[PDB]
């Protein structure tokens, strides 16, 4: 840290920040979404079909 | 500088692996439980998240997610008690990353909402009311700070008490105490980070709440 | 033992009467103890048998279904 | 000179700070005694030679403090 | 000179600090009387006297303070 | 000057520290008045005479203090 | 300058810690307040000069203890 | 030198000990407002006004703290 | 050396003690809170900006002793 | 002379300071034991026992802080 | 005197590795057939119910 | 040497009193938690946060006294 | 000279003000404890484990303390 | 000798009067847990994880003025 050495320690979480946002946040977020709209939507089709 | 620019190596190791763990995982698989935890975690994520309502959202929960999921990082180190500068800089790296990032949401809301767009009347009557304009200004002023002040002071102040257990367990002679306090010392440290997510879920309350 | 006046009543016909200077019984509170000379006060009681110092001396434990007093 | 101004400045210390706890505990006993009246009369004689015991041993610990006081000053 | 430097620290080490238990016991005991009494009116003259015997008693720790402040101011 | 020094910084202690003890306690005395009053309205001119009574013999405590602090300054 | 020193150093003792009491005397006679009045709506008229009294009453303890310190500072 | 000395130190003392007591106070008043209008809502808007009125006053007393350190270290 | 030793000293001093207050009054707030809710979770909504308000109050008290602590660091 | 000093100093500070915890806490064991018996008169011989239990954990508290002092003043 | 550390860590990981493994795992496992099993269940049984 | 032995004194004085605050203010929270949680079950999932929260925000005013404590003694 | 003198002025320090700490809160346990058994009778074998665990805890941060004074006195 | 008196004086200082606060913070907490038990018997299981965890945190602060106190006498 002595010069500019603690400053790429920081650095290094927030670019890890960053790449997260433009990759993962597409995939993963719809990814989670995806189990979610899996679930309920499964769940959903059944009260449906009972009901009617 | 070469000198603990090692530390800033080990906290670039910890966040990208994080980093690219996730878009791998998506794809696959993940496991029996694997569904499991997958809807506890977002879920439950989503749940607090409003909590804020909607400003971050995708982002909001990409980001709390990151938040836990690099915050293993250190967590590690304090596994280790169970060179002698390898987590300094990594410690205090994610400090700095931590609290600069919260200032900088703070700034997101501000312009992507008003927030800064209203904060630039927040000066506002509140600084007339209160005669003083320094009376909203003041307010806002100990805010502004203690948002990345209180959030890199519990950042590295996590860091730092991680960091006290560790050379805790490193300097004694019959050690076996060591491996005693490192499990409350890990207890602790799953405390931070998930407290570290709790604070984001307070932000963004404060967040798509306000501005 | 007699003290103020000690009555037993109940929705159709009162329960019983007279004066028990000490009712022994532990109050839906707690432990109360047995006395003449407490202030203006609510309680309730469940059912069950309170030892009572009422009219000279005579202290008997009386079954309860439940019930105010 | 130094050993007798540490005795002053000792005696002052020990015998002011110390029994502020029996200024207060004193007070705590005799509150809870006017309460416990007030709330249910017939109590009285139960609860007032209850009240001088604990007075005693709050006020006790206060003695201790003026006897390191008294010893400081003149022994 | 520092034998009468240590003589007035002393004294106002022992005389303030100490004297702000009775300054908090003596309220604690009107407190309670005041409350006992809103709560039951008739026990007033019941709980009034032992009210007066409690601040003498919380008074008395402050005196005692005083006088080890007295002692080192006068004597 | 070393006298002098002792009697400035004995002031500053006697004077604050001690008299903290009434600034709590007319505060206890006073919100035992009003929630006497705010409980049972009727029992107020009985009450109010005990709430000057307990008011004054606190804040007697701090005078006591403020006195010695006096002394210090200018006796 | 020893005498100087001590005026400073006992100003500032002399003004923070008494001054503590006040602090959390004012308030706790606002929260009787607050509470009497929430329990009993009516009995607002009554307490509030009551709260006032009280307030300013506690409020003249810090003051001493201010005056004390600006004393210090300034005479 | 002694003298700047004696400034810093009576800067530290006045500043932090004193303005406690608002840190408790203000507190007082806040937990007195949340259970008031807990425990009775319709009065919120009775009781609002008091709770800044008292935080105010009990803010007043670490004012005057403030204002004896900034004297000390700028004065 | 003195000089500089008197910043060291003053700053432990301010910064510690005065900021106990705080620790003491945030804790105070979410207890009537917790408490509020607890007896009335239907008033959850308007009670928990209140407690937010007030945290910040009593939190701004430390802050001030936290600030003097700091420039007598580094300023 | 230096070391004699030290002694006197030491014995005041720990005799005084430390004794003021149990001063209070076995008032307010004394006060819960009032209290208890008043509001279920029955309970009496069960809760007695348990009062000199606590009030004894309570004083051996000061008999440690009373220990040094006299390690101090004679050993 | 002897180093004495990894004996406590690894005798406490496993008595812990047993009591924490079998803590979780049931209940995140009856969480996953909980969930797949859910909204499928439900979506079964109602096809059966619209269906029939 | 001055300068040293002011850093350990302040480091100490720093460190230990104002974490007192925390000491007790966290153990507050927990106290209206279980008392809250014990009045109304159901209440629980919506107050645990609560007190999470308010524990936090109460062991930050410590953590700045630590903070101060550990820049005296290594910065 | 100047280092014994530090160890037994130090020990007194160390020794009594922490102790105060559980003597309160010792008490404060045993209040709890009677308070309620006195409530709920049937609880007493339930809440005297809890008592007992609860006073070896509050006992343990002065039995720190004392430790520091003993290893100043005689390590 | 003045660096190593400073460090004696400085551990004395850090390690009693900072874990007084969780002396009674243990205490408060195990006093909520009792009461709250007392109240409602059933709800045990869930509120005595609650101060187990509360108990902890409030026992970390002394913990970090005790590690304060060891740095000072050892390291």
């Amino acid at each position: 840290n002595l010069n500019a050495t603690i400053l790429g320690q920081a650095i290094a979480f927030v670019l890890f920040v960053l790449f997260a946002m433009k990759y993962v946040w597409p995939p993963l977020m719809a990814a989670i979404e995806k189990r979610q709209k899996e679930i309920a939507d499964g769940l959903a089709s059944a009260e449906r079909a009972h009901k009617d | 500088m070469f000198f603990s620019v090692v530390l800033g190596l080990l906290f670039l190791v910890l966040f990208r692996s994080v980093a690219k763990k996730a878009t791998s995982g998506v794809p696959g698989k993940f496991q029996t439980a694997i569904e499991l935890v997958i809807g506890f975690v977002n879920g439950s994520v989503k749940d607090m998240y409003h909590g804020k309502s909607k400003l971050i959202a995708p982002l909001a929960l990409t980001i709390f997610v990151w938040v836990f999921l690099m915050n293993l990082m250190d967590l590690l180190p304090i596994d280790l008690l169970p060179r002698v500068v390898p987590s300094a800089d990594v410690n205090v790296t994610l400090s700095m990353a931590l609290g600069v990032f919260i200032l900088i949401l703070f700034y997101s809301i501000k312009m992507k909402g008003i927030g800064g767009f209203t904060k630039e009347l927040t000066l506002q009557p509140f600084n007339h009311w209160a005669f003083i304009p320094v009376n909203l200004i003041l307010e806002g002023v100990s805010l502004l700070s203690k948002p990345v002040s209180l959030g890199l002071r519990l950042f590295g102040n996590m860091y730092a008490g991680e960091l006290i257990f560790i050379l805790i367990a490193g300097l004694l002679p019959w050690w076996s105490q060591w491996i005693l306090n490192v499990p409350w010392a890990i207890f602790h440290i799953l405390i931070i980070t998930l407290q570290a997510f709790i604070f984001m879920v307070l932000t963004i309350v404060y967040l798509s709440m306000a501005s | 033992a007699m003290t103020y006046h000690l009555d037993v009543v109940s929705a159709e016909q009162q329960m019983f009467s007279g004066l028990v200077e000490k009712i022994q019984v532990t109050g839906s509170e707690g432990e109360l103890g047995i006395y003449p000379g407490h202030a203006p006060l609510l309680t309730a009681i469940k059912p069950g048998m309170i030892r009572i110092v009422k009219q000279h001396g005579h202290e008997e434990f009386i079954y309860l279904s439940g019930g105010i007093l | 000179n130094l050993n007798m101004d540490l005795l002053y400045m000792a005696a002052a210390v020990m015998m002011g700070l110390a029994a502020i706890g029996a200024a207060i505990g004193i007070g705590i006993l005799g509150g809870k005694f006017l309460e416990g009246a007030a709330r249910q009369p017939d109590l009285i004689p139960l609860l007032r030679t209850q009240f001088f015991i604990v007075m005693g041993l709050v006020d006790a610990i206060p003695m201790i403090a003026v006897g390191l006081g008294l010893y400081v000053m003149f022994a």
